[PDB]
């Protein structure tokens, strides 16, 4: 992580009222098996 | 026409076309269900989009 200071500012507020316990993440693959690329 | 509550939140209110805009007759303030007492005419700030 770079050393310094960003205030996130929020997008979009979701008023769906639902129950969440989990979270899952999903990511894409390049074909050209698959490669995937470098990320973190 | 049926209508019921769950845990979602209620966004149907919405703003019902009740029309009104004065700033110099200096009659009432009330604001979102709010009143109260105030004069509101000019500003300099800028605010944000949410
Ligand atoms: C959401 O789920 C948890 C357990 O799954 C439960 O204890 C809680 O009461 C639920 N929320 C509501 C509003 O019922």
């Amino acid at each position: 992580l770079p050393q310094g200071f960003s205030a996130l500012e929020p997008l979009v507020d979701l008023p769906i009222g639902i129950n969440i316990t989990r979270f899952q993440t999903l990511l894409a693959l390049h074909r050209s098996g698959w490669t995937a690329g470098a990320a973190a | 026409l049926s209508f019921e509550l769950l845990h979602a939140p209620a966004t149907v209110c919405g703003p019902k076309k009740s029309t009104n805009l004065v700033k110099n007759k200096c009659v009432n303030f009330n604001f979102n269900g709010l009143k109260g007492t105030g004069v509101l005419t000019e500003s300099n700030k800028k605010f944000l989009p949410f």
